[PDB]
């Protein structure tokens, strides 16, 4: 379980190439065709592709000098087409999802899929950054019971 | 809610296009804000413009 | 990869209160 190397090589490399592909496929637009088409498939595919690249977005802030130097450097060029081509792909699909949900119907399947991505990754993002703010509040509960013991 | 409150605030056309027709298209975007609101809570319970 | 097992259905299934786009499997957003 401390041997996640090849998954990080084929999934950081496949996170590079396939989210370069998901910089258009999961960042689908033009125009709606049910909002991407299907932004619960598309924009939330860029959300989980950005949750697999939350290894390069949120667990880049967890892997802060863990064991090596190129885990977030040689994979950072694998996160240029990996993280901001998935997170902003979910934000082109999310700003174009809610903008697609700002389109007068909008629609019975376009805002269903699009808003379903924008509640799934929205509330999942809320409990996620609430788990990181509760990592500074569970660390403020925990490490500030250790560093700020006071002893 | 700021796409119906930026479409709504954008539908002011501050003249007011006769003298006070800002809330005509703006409140029309408020009717589209109720329809998009309840349609989106029919779509998404957790977030994305419930009400 | 960038699906990412499964951003098509199961990661849109973190809420998925939208029946039926369907575009997302099942089911809810909170169980507390």
């Amino acid at each position: 379980v401390n041997t996640t190397s090849s998954i990080y090589d084929r999934i950081y490399n496949f996170v590079a190439l396939m989210e370069h592909i998901e910089r258009l496929l999961v960042a689908e637009l033009a125009e709606d065709a049910l909002e991407t088409g299907c932004p619960h498939l598309l924009e939330i595919h860029f959300l989980l592709t950005s949750a697999r690249d939350f290894q390069e977005q949120v667990v880049v802030m967890a892997k802060e000098a863990t064991e090596d130097a190129q885990r977030t450097v040689m994979k950072l060029f694998s996160r240029l087409s990996g993280i901001i081509s998935k997170f902003d792909k979910l934000l082109d699909g999310l700003t174009y999802d809610i903008v697609e949900m700002a389109r007068a119907e909008q629609i019975s399947l376009a805002i269903r899929l699009f808003k379903i991505y924008d509640l799934e990754e929205r509330e999942d993002l809320r409990i996620e950054a609430i788990r990181n703010i509760i990592k500074k509040k569970e660390i403020e509960i925990e490490k500030s019971s250790i560093k700020k013991l006071p002893n | 809610n700021s796409i119906s409150e930026m479409f709504g605030e954008m539908r002011e056309k501050y003249v007011g296009d006769q003298k006070f027709d800002v809330l005509d298209n703006m409140d029309w975007i408020f009717n589209e804000l109720i329809i998009v609101k309840e349609h989106i809570a029919n779509c998404c319970p957790p977030h994305w413009n419930i009400f | 990869m960038d699906r990412f097992q499964i951003g098509d259905e199961q990661l849109l299934r973190f809420y998925q209160l939208k029946t039926i786009n369907p575009t997302h499997s099942w089911a809810q957003d909170s169980s507390k």
